[PDB]
RNA sequence: AAUUGAAGAGUUUGAUCAUGGCUCAGAUUGAACGCUGGCGGCAGGCCUAACACAUGCAAGUCGAACGGUAACAGGAAGAAGCUUGCUUCUUUGCUGACGAGUGGCGGACGGGUGAGUAAUGUCUGGGAAACUGCCUGAUGGAGGGGGAUAACUACUGGAAACGGUAGCUAAUACCGCAUAACGUCGCAAGACCAAAGAGGGGGACCUUCGGGCCUCUUGCCAUCGGAUGUGCCCAGAUGGGAUUAGCUAGUAGGUGGGGUAACGGCUCACCUAGGCGACGAUCCCUAGCUGGUCUGAGAGGAUGACCAGCCACACUGGAACUGAGACACGGUCCAGACUCCUACGGGAGGCAGCAGUGGGGAAUAUUGCACAAUGGGCGCAAGCCUGAUGCAGCCAUGCCGCGUGUAUGAAGAAGGCCUUCGGGUUGUAAAGUACUUUCAGCGGGGAGGAAGGGAGUAAAGUUAAUACCUUUGCUCAUUGACGUUACCCGCAGAAGAAGCACCGGCUAACUCCGUGCCAGCAGCCGCGGUAAUACGGAGGGUGCAAGCGUUAAUCGGAAUUACUGGG
């Protein structure tokens, strides 16, 4: 499953910070910010129209922490869905319960809140639940659980969870550690960012 | 064989006897019928016929010589008789 | 001892010993059985254990015979015992191969009780036994250190009484504590295979109660044992901590003479006998190595080359490993004999497939051609032998080599012939006009035509012409002609030799 | 709510444009090998010799059809030694039963296999001249008698298997007679065909005091029906080959006899001389098929293990019996091949049932547990049987989930590697610090799969009978094979858990050292003859993950047999 890796050679060869760290420092300080991903990799900016195809595939993976062989189920059940693909690609990768935790801020990086899913702190609709690509629906009540809720695990986050994005596909509390999951994500919420209609292009290469 | 089906060997067997007897008493009687019908005699041929009917419908009724086989046997040999008489 | 419940085993006992003295006799004696020694090849061919019925105690009993093939088998049966008892007979003296089943026992460090086995034959005479034995550093009886003797007669067949007194006190003296109650361990005795049961084995276990249900991990032979069965009564489930049981259902053939250990798992004796095959693969690597630095060559030095091959299944697997070895003992240099695809058990169609792919003599022991075997047989009828005795084998395969070997060596004159006046012929170039002047001339054998001892031409005599006509044969005072084809070299005075030559056909000793 | 579906690249030349093959990126598999591998869920797992097999098990069941005591469990009587009222020991079917045996039904189902089989088969759609166990609705009978015989006894042959001689004895077994339409056959009149009892309990009459007899339940029989099941027939479709072009005597048709449950050349006799054939007969080679699966944008192609339907087969070859149903996978007979045992005279066997073994092959598994559940066989039920089925074992084979830590951390540590020796990189990675403990490891707790059935009660219905039994309620005892179940709670401590291919172009990802057209790499075009981004090694990098890669296999790409869609 998970990387396993050093965090910010990831960032390096994808081109910009997956938010693996605290964001106190470590943008623009400890990264060497896109300025060589590897020994030889000063020397090269060039690159193909399949490898701009894969490292926004690959960017998507590492931000969303999945693997191609599960990135591939989420893009084939893109495909069957009703409405547009690569909407609902990002929707599929959007509506992980791991990435809600992320969003919530009960997790401060996504490896955190992947740890805090796994853990059993997690309750959603009042059932526990262990499994990171669980999917969080319209009109779910999402929390940490009452025992053992508010440990120097989430208290941590819980100050960078006051000031940075949080926004309105979730509601958020994080008074008492739940969120309520009222609207869908939609377009105009995360695109840009990635090359989304290059990106559902690329398996038919 | 291995099996404690050596019963049922020994009674397909008795029952097999049983039946070819009467079977063989049922069709000496039917050719001796049908020996009065080549001969062509019409009176001996209908007391022959009228020697025939219980025991081919007593056989239907014990089923080994069939009941519509037998239906059909007091049919055929109906019919030459009653060209003969 | 696991369990440390730990009562006392009933004795493992090891005999050896060799042609008749007793031999076999001895222990169908002791289990009052009466095969009298009436089995195949005199006296037995290979190893067998048997737990006996006895008073006041039991008892086991192993035999193999000790012959010059036996080394690692007779080994292997000395090393595992308590007991080791060793024959011999009243007769007259000590054999030198007594004293080398004496070292056997010596060697594995075992104490040692003997017994003269024929005192009522009338010849017989036990004290020069003991005198004889008294020359040897045996422990023998009063005059040495004090392996007991005992006197009984077992050629004959007269009791032994007090032979088994005598296997028992020293049981009894030695300390034999045993776990009863815990977990099972031994030792391989003899490995065969059956077609209806599989591969099988005689497995003697020291560590008392092998179980219905046990893991088992001999070498590198794995499994859960499926059922046990015996020769003194067939159906065993939970054993003794002295007594041989045939064990079947198993991956391959378990080696004979060495250990089997029950185990935690089944799973973790999968990746042991994995192991324990990277560590074949190593002895492979090993064998692989070692012909090709030991005389530069992959196989054979000189020009002269001979070989013969062999395909060789046994049917006890510790029987194919010292009789290959004894046939690759026997070889001369000039002509090698060597194994390829020693096989245990029955012959089988890929065994017949190697000796159609590379020419070699099939054989198997007491073994014998199966159905698919039997397909390669009738298709291609290969040398096909299963067998009665190992003696009769191992000079089979040295007639085998005397026949493969190089056949000449002797020139020897028949004639000599001089040289005068010349003739020339479109025949063969030149005909030289001789006459024999000693010995018979012959059509066609080989001529060497020399003057004063260097040979001016060389050849096989072409034409043979007596006056006017070509002739058969020719002898001395005659008036001859020859020549050879590209001969056109006469001298007169040159002498012809013409010599026959004579087959010996060697055989190897 | 149900039409969002189709890509190209490399490579012939000095260079170009065409034609055109070859090759690759894709998806997929009952896979193998190689290297490496922590846990869990679910699915799947001999496609080779239809080659042969050790040992165990795979359907029997009713005493409520019947003689019976061979069981052995009680009871009683009696005979006896006493414990002196009880133990003991011979009788006894009295009684809960129940082997061998007799009779009935089940054994024709399920399970396994793909040899033969190119249509007689299969699939679809139709049909007419037919039968159909058990199981249900309807209408009526269920009268009266008789003879055997196995078992069992007495003899007797046998090594064993397996028997022989003579009497005795019952039945829902067997056989006569009576009785018989709405049935069969006939135009009708008529002729003729069935029976069996068993079980529970009870007032009355009475009994050779056994039960007669009543009443209830069930079985027996005939007939008209049901639904089911199967046989039969016809049309169309359903492999390949013209270097297979001629093929058919019961062949094709008729009549009559005979035959089947029934149509019928089904089979005879006799009569006539036709039939099939380019819309591919016949012959040969080759093959179980379909609903489907896989691939494919679709059209198409390949494929038919898994799963289910159907067909066919059961050591080789053939026939019939029994029975409703078989020309019978663990029935029978005979013939054949072959295997075994033996006292040698004479006898025995068919794992393509489940396990399991030899052999084969690259290669496919545990001689497990249980009738707890579902569905069956028999039975009235209990009950018994169930290798069907429910479960477990084994295997990274496939699919899928999860982990192998998280946050901080520059002095951007040493080392490694490169280095114009200025530095750069490996690398916030490590180290260190601050935290969390899933899943493992360990100790505690605990659903559901169990509804029923059994026994006891009550009502209601029934009956001459508060009986007595069933139905329908109630109540109490219970019923878990898997099972250390799923699942939950508590504890310690980052502890136990990452590898594999590839980096010249294709194709994402680069230098140094060694070797020196050698050794070797290669899927394709190709690299190497001392400065190799293509070999070997290292460093670096990329992809992918408990798997990874190679190989074999099929479709794709291939509008490269072109209907859609070519010259």
């Amino acid at each position: 499953a998970r990387y396993l890796g050093p965090k910010l050679k990831l960032s390096r060869r994808e081109g910009t910070d997956l938010f693996l760290k605290s964001g106190v420092r470590a943008i623009d300080t400890k990264c060497k910010i896109e300025q060589a991903p590897g020994q030889h990799g000063a020397r090269k900016p060039r690159l193909s129209d399949y490898g701009v195809q894969l490292r926004e595939k690959q960017k998507v993976r590492r931000i969303y922490g999945v693997l191609e062989r599960q990135f591939r189920n989420y893009y084939k059940e893109a495909a069957r869905l009703k409405g547009n693909t690569g909407e609902n690609l990002l929707a599929l990768l959007e509506g992980r319960l791991d990435n809600v935790v992320y969003r919530m801020g009960f997790g401060a990086t996504r490896a955190e809140a992947r740890q805090l899913v796994s853990h059993k702190a997690i309750m959603v609709n009042g059932r526990v639940v262990n499994i990171a690509s669980y999917q969080v629906s319209p009109n779910d009540v999402v929390s940490i659980r009452e025992k053992a809720k508010k440990q120097s695990r989430v208290k941590a986050a819980l100050e960078l969870a006051e000031q940075r994005e949080k926004p309105t596909w979730l509601e958020v509390d994080a008074g008492k550690m739940e969120g309520t999951f009222k609207r869908k994500p939609e377009r105009s919420d995360l695109s840009a960012d990635i090359n989304e209609h290059l990106i559902v292009e690329l398996y038919s290469k | 064989n291995i099996k404690s089906a050596k019963k049922r060997a020994i009674q397909s067997e008795k029952a097999r006897k049983h039946n070819a007897s009467r079977r063989s008493m049922m069709r000496t009687f039917i050719k001796k019928v049908y020996a009065a019908i080549e001969a062509g005699d019409k009176a001996a041929a209908q007391k022959a016929f009228n020697e025939m009917q219980p025991i081919v419908d007593r056989q239907a009724a014990k089923g080994l010589i069939h009941k519509n086989k037998a239906a059909r046997h007091k049919a055929n040999l109906t019919a030459q008789i009653n060209k003969l008489a | 001892d696991t369990g440390a419940a730990a009562e006392p085993r009933a004795p493992v006992v090891t005999i050896m010993g060799h042609v008749d003295h007793g031999k076999t006799s001895l222990l169908d004696y002791i289990r009052s059985t009466k095969v009298a020694s009436g089995e195949a090849g005199g006296i037995t061919q290979h190893i067998g254990a048997y737990h006996v019925e006895t008073e006041n105690g039991m008892i086991t009993f192993l035999d193999t015979p000790g012959h010059a093939a036996f080394t690692s088998m007779r080994a292997r049966g000395a090393q595992a015992t308590d007991i080791v008892v060793l024959v011999v007979a009243a007769d007259d003296g000590v054999m030198p191969q007594t004293i080398e089943a004496i070292q056997h026992a010596k060697a594995a460090q075992v104490p040692v009780v003997v017994a003269v086995n024929k005192i009522d034959k009338p010849e017989a005479d036990p004290d020069r036994v003991k005198n004889e034995l008294s020359q040897y550093g045996i422990l023998p009886e009063e005059w040495g250190g004090e392996s007991q003797f005992v006197h009984v007669s077992a050629k004959a067949g007269t009791g032994i009484d007090e032979l088994l007194d005598a296997i028992l006190l020293q049981a009894e003296v030695l300390e034999l504590k045993a776990v009863r109650k815990g977990m099972a361990s031994g030792a391989v005795i003899e490995s065969f295979l059956d077609k209806g049961r599989g591969p099988v084995a005689t497995v003697l276990v020291r560590e008392g109660t092998l179980h219905k249900g046990d893991i088992v991990l001999c070498g590198f032979e794995y499994g859960r044992v499926r059922a046990m069965r015996n020769e003194l009564g067939q159906e065993v489930l939970e054993a003794g901590p002295s007594i041989p049981v045939e064990i079947l259902g198993l991956s391959g053939v378990p080696a004979a003479g060495d250990e089997v250990t029950v185990v935690r798992d089944e799973k973790k004796a999968r990746e042991v006998a994995l192991y324990r095959q990277g560590k074949f693969r190593e002895v492979k690597l090993a064998r692989q190595q070692k012909s090709k630095l030991e005389n530069m060559f992959a196989n054979m030095t000189e020009g002269e080359v001979h070989e013969v091959n062999i395909v060789l299944k046994a049917d006890v697997q510790g029987s194919v490993e010292a009789i290959s070895d004894s046939l690759l003992k026997l070889s001369t240099d000039e002509v090698k004999v060597k194994i390829i695809g020693s096989g245990v058990g029955g012959i089988t169609e890929t065994d017949a497939t190697l000796a159609a792919a590379s020419n070699a003599i099939l054989v198997g022991f007491n073994v014998r051609a199966d159905a698919s075997a039997r397909k390669v047989i009738e298709a291609e009828s290969l040398d096909l032998r299963y067998y009665s005795v190992i003696y009769n084998l191992i000079d089979e395969v040295k007639a085998a080599m005397s026949g493969m070997l190089s056949p000449e060596l002797k020139q020897q004159i028949i004639g000599l012939a001089e040289v005068r006046d010349v003739f020339k012929s479109p025949k063969f170039g030149a005909i030289a006009g001789c006459m024999v002047t000693e010995g018979v001339v012959k059509r066609h054998n080989p001529i060497r035509v020399l003057r004063d001892n260097v040979v001016i031409y060389e050849g096989e005599l072409e034409s043979l012409r007596r006056f006017k006509d070509d002739v058969n044969e020719v002898r001395n005072g005659m008036e001859c002609g020859i020549g050879v084809k590209n001969y056109n070299d006469v001298r007169t005075g040159d002498v012809i030799e013409v010599f026959e030559i004579i087959e010996i056909q060697r055989t190897i000793a």
